[PDB]
RNA sequence: AAAA
RNA sequence: AAAA
């Protein structure tokens, strides 16, 4: 041990009492029951540190003697060091911030609650639902697996964070109604604020009213240019993978040089990271060096393409909480410094005004020295050595893909679990499928499907967060939808949650789908055009259930000649995402369309509106699996005529010719024959305007 | 101050909205073809001596557009669901009309154009394996096109800029107009031209061409920019224009 | 390009 | 929303 490791582990384990009082193991309240659990655990196995760490869950005279009985010297600590750790973690617990059957209520919708489950991406989709009691038999099963895992874990924050994450993400931190904070998140932010207070040199209300903390934020800018402008799909995934490693290399560099723990990472999603740190002179000097060195490396490696904007703000304990929302106000002053810094891009290089192994982008990567045999790619501070199943890992830190389990890695190696959505269609060769092979798998027209998606007003959602631990639950839960569950949605899971969606075919066992990126609040996914079309609706439905029906996505879809260069496809779907946003959010740009430019005609559809149109029109004309209804085999012409009629409505929505034509050649589309006054008075389009969204899709499927 | 606006009236699609470095390039070239290098040397002297041209900007009828100064981006906090939404359209806008440009300079409220009088158009063609390539063309709306500003002696304009521009039209026609831009007195300026800076700027966007320019709308403090003579083995010395076209600009304290 |  |  040392005071650092102690204050961090104590921050983490301060509240381990909560699950043991709710498992009914030791009669008393969470404080004493937590002490008893770790003391019981220390005497089992025989690890004395758990009895030292047991002190945290509990005018000091009694405690002074309990601390002496433990003999601090045995662990290389003073009696005085332990008193600080305990007072620090006690303050850290307040700043991070009634029955016992109460579940975690959803941060997306506080009126709905999570069933008890452990974080498992392979199992069922977390859906906020009706408020149920959690039995003290679910908590008892938890506390046993929690005791089994802690018996084996090396007792460093990196081996403890994961087991606390497996088992306590879906546990309420405090069993009050409308409570939104995950216990795991409360625990990691208490450890975060604790280690920072220690590092800020404060001891024995000083650090609370003083600016002893830094909020550090890093935002990458030019990500689109870095990723989508090249000269193949393989390359695109490789650049995407590369950006995530560059970002980790900078995050772990800051944690390493400031003497901090992965618990100090509030979030690392979508090219944004936030870290809580000590406001010391040593720390600001150490950040400026890292900022300067990371920018110089980006400039040399990719020219002006990929910038990293790093800023920090001095902050007090006050500002981690409410007083009438100081935390959001602090985060706003930080954002503003980041916007200024993004308008001074590469200003940290005074010199300014005078790929062979990439594509290949195993269980993770070793973060080693730049100069090391086997280094496949390099970041600004470190080399990355691929960690393969049949091989041994290399480096101080090990990045491990899509598990919270350390595995057969050395005990000196820092465990850094990272989640990535990397689903791809496997080809006969076994390689990741090409634009061409995906396009070829399409129903009817051979086109590549491309979709870009975005949560609406994420910034707004995050700024109604009062506390670090709230924001930590918000960012993690948001990130895990995209990193954790989009793979499962692609595989065809959650059929009962998703329901009937616009579809042109039976969902394949192995979909013609490759993810480029899914993380933070966004996705870029390509595949067979008909499978991409359906996937937009599956993802929107999964996301609606995942939130409380309180958060919305907008999506841009496009259907392209497989020979269209990436940069065009990305610009067109980017334009259509932007269009869906500007027309009101919670919209999908389904297909390219013509319209009157009278300021009344939206190009995108409201999700529910398109889904009702599909329900209404598709079954009357489309059999499924590339097949028109029997009625329409010899009358496929009716469908083109409706589109020709719709063009004369687009020419002039006011000229009433289109209505004469609709009556004459139509009982297959009755709701298009009469003029709808209801729409006219409401200043909205005629039904005919909307129908192309369904007909164009059917006609693509049936060619 | 007051300036000469050079209106390029387009007789078909353009390939690019030209910025100051390529306008100077073309003008310098034309003058070489008409009066020889003697005259190129004098044009350079006039510019080093205080003369300036802006980059080309859209006009529509009697409406002149100017680059949105980067000064207003950090200031945009001057509803809850209206701030974020408008704020993302202010950040996306490349151009303001003359009147709204003059308001932005003094950090007063201003409105964005709703239409831009041109359209970038990626025209596709199959390249016989087959691939698809795009050529971008700027199609202008009706009575619309592109203009740039000249600041300096009338004799440099009459003797070099005017004759250069007619030769260059040979595709466009050219007409000249007086333009007044009200700008506040200030330690700080916006450039209406892309520029090779001599100091580190206040606010900027980079522009890679290999040369590193700051973009039209960037903010400088007493940066006149600079020209580069350089040798590419191609007979004549080539001059690269990166002088600033400064208008005074009020900043927020940040 | 709403944290890609 | 010059991939109207």
């Amino acid at each position: 041990m040392e005071i650092d490791e102690l204050t961090a582990l104590g921050g983490l384990l301060h509240d381990i009492g909560k699950p043991v009082q709710r498992a009914g193991l030791y009669s008393g309240d969470h404080s004493t029951q937590g002490a008893r659990f770790l003391r019981d655990l220390a005497e089992n196995t025989g690890r004395a540190e758990y009895e030292l760490l047991s002190l945290f869950s509990e005018n000091d005279e009694l405690m002074i003697r309990r601390i002496k009985e433990l003999s601090p010297e045995r662990f290389g600590l003073t009696m005085e060091d332990v008193l600080n750790a305990l007072w620090i973690v006690y303050e850290a617990d307040n700043l991070a911030s009634p029955q016992a059957s109460r579940p975690l209520y959803s941060v997306f919708n506080p009126g709905k609650a999570y069933p008890w489950a452990e974080l498992d991406f392979e199992k069922e989709l977390p859906v906020p639902g009706d408020v149920f009691s959690i039995r003290s038999q679910d908590y008892r099963e938890l506390v046993k697996r929690l005791w089994e895992e802690l018996s084996k874990a090396k007792l460093r924050s990196d081996r403890l964070l994961p087991v606390l994450e497996k088992y306590l993400t879906f546990v309420s931190s405090v069993t009050s109604e409308g409570n939104i904070i995950s216990l795991y998140d409360h625990m990691r932010m208490t450890s975060a604020i604790a280690l920072a207070m220690l590092r800020a040199g404060c001891t024995a209300g000083r650090c609370r009213k003083e600016k002893r903390f830094l909020l550090i934020e890093g935002d990458f800018s030019g990500i689109q240019d870095f990723i989508y402008r090249v000269s193949t799909l393989k390359y695109l995934r490789a650049r995407s993978a590369y950006l995530e490693l560059i970002g980790w290399d900078v995050v772990l560099e800051i944690l390493s040089r400031l003497g901090l723990t992965r618990a100090n990472v509030v979030f690392n999603a979508g090219g944004h990271f936030m870290i809580i740190a000590q406001n010391t002179p040593d720390a600001v000097k150490e950040l400026e060096e890292i900022r300067a060195k990371a920018v110089e490396w980006l400039y040399r490696e990719f020219e002006s393409d990929l910038y990293l904007a790093i800023e920090w703000e001095p902050v007090s304990g006050r500002e981690f909480g409410r007083e009438g929302n100081l935390f959001a106000e602090a985060r706003k002053r930080l954002k503003h410094k980041l916007t200024v810094r993004k308008l001074k891009r590469f200003g940290e290089i005074k010199g300014l005004f005078e790929c062979n192994r990439l594509v290949s982008l195993l269980l993770g990567f070793g973060r080693t020295a730049k100069n090391d045999a086997g280094v496949l790619v390099e970041g600004p501070f470190s080399g990355f050595v691929p960690y393969l199943q049949g091989g041994r890992p290399v480096g101080e830190q090990i990045l491990v893909k899509n598990t919270l389990n350390p595995g057969e890695i050395p005990e000196s190696a820092q465990f850094v679990p990272y989640f990535v959505a990397d689903y791809f269609k496997k080809d006969p060769k076994g390689g990741v499928a090409t634009f061409e092979e995906l396009s070829m798998a399409s129903t009817g027209t051979r086109r590549l499907g491309v979709m870009k998606g975005d949560v609406d007003r994420l910034g707004e959602f995050f700024s109604s967060m009062d506390s670090p631990s709230k924001l930590a639950t918000a960012s993690r839960f948001m990130d895990y939808f995209f990193k954790g569950y989009i793979g499962a949605i692609i595989e065809g899971k959650f059929g009962y949650i998703i329901g009937d969606v616009p579809s042109l075919r039976d969902w394949p066992e192995e979909p013609d789908i490759v993810v480029v990126y899914a993380g933070g609040d966004a996705f870029f996914i390509v595949g067979a055009w008909d499978q991409i079309f359906e996937l937009a609706f599956r993802v929107r439905r999964a996301f609606n259930a995942y939130t409380g029906g309180k958060l919305t996505l907008s999506v841009g879809l496009g259907y392209f000649d497989e020979r269209t260069p990436i940069y065009r496809m990305a610009d067109v779907v980017s334009e259509r995402l932007d269009t869906a946003k500007d027309e009101g959010r919670n919209r999908v740009f389904v297909v390219g369309r013509s319209r009157p430019l009278d300021g009344k005609h939206k190009l995108s559809y409201e999700w529910n509106h398109y889904e009702e149109l599909w329900r209404t029109y598709a079954p009357r004309i489309y059999a499924g699996n590339g097949r028109l209804k029997g009625k329409l085999e010899s009358k496929k012409g009716l469908l083109w005529k409706l589109l020709e009629i719709r063009e004369l409505y687009v020419r002039d929505p006011n000229d009433v010719r289109w209505a004469y034509l609709t009556a004459y050649l139509l009982d297959l589309f009755p709701e298009l024959v009469g003029i709808d006054t209801k729409a006219v008075e409401r200043k909205e389009p005629q039904p005919v305007y909307w129908v192309d969204g369904v007909l164009k899709i059917v006609l693509m499927a049936v060619r | 101050p007051k300036f000469i606006a050079v209106k390029l009236i387009p007789k078909g699609p353009f390939r690019d909205i030209p910025r100051a470095d390529t306008l100077f390039g073309a003008i310098g070239n034309a003058i070489s073809a008409i009066h020889g290098q003697s005259a190129v040397e004098e044009l350079v002297d006039a510019f080093v001596g205080g003369a300036r041209i802006s980059s080309a900007f859209p006009y529509s009828g009697d409406t002149y557009y100017l680059p949105k100064p980067l000064s207003v981006e950090p200031a945009l906090e001057g509803d809850e669901e209206e701030r974020y939404t408008t704020a993302k359209r202010l950040r996306k806008a490349k151009y303001l009309d003359l009147k709204n440009f003059e308001l932005a300079l003094r950090l007063r409220p201003f409105t964005i154009p709703e239409e831009i009088p041109y359209a970038r158009v990626d025209v596709p063609r199959v390249v016989l394996d087959s691939s698809i390539y795009f050529w971008e063309e700027i199609r202008f709306r009706e009575k619309s096109g592109v203009y740039f500003l000249y600041s300096g002696p009338r004799e440099v304009f009459d003797g070099y800029i005017a004759p250069a521009m007619r030769f260059l039209g040979d595709l466009f026609e050219v007409e000249f107009h007086e333009m007044k831009i009200d700008a506040p007195g200030s330690e700080y300026s916006v450039t209406l031209s892309n520029a090779l800076p001599t100091k580190t700027p206040v606010l900027w966007r980079l522009l890679r061409k290999r040369m590193t320019f700051i973009a039209e709308g960037s903010i400088v403090k007493n940066d006149p920019g600079g020209m580069e003579r350089l040798e590419l083995g191609l007979s004549h010395e080539v001059y690269v224009y990166g002088l600033t076209f400064p208008l005074g600009v009020e900043l927020p304290e940040g």
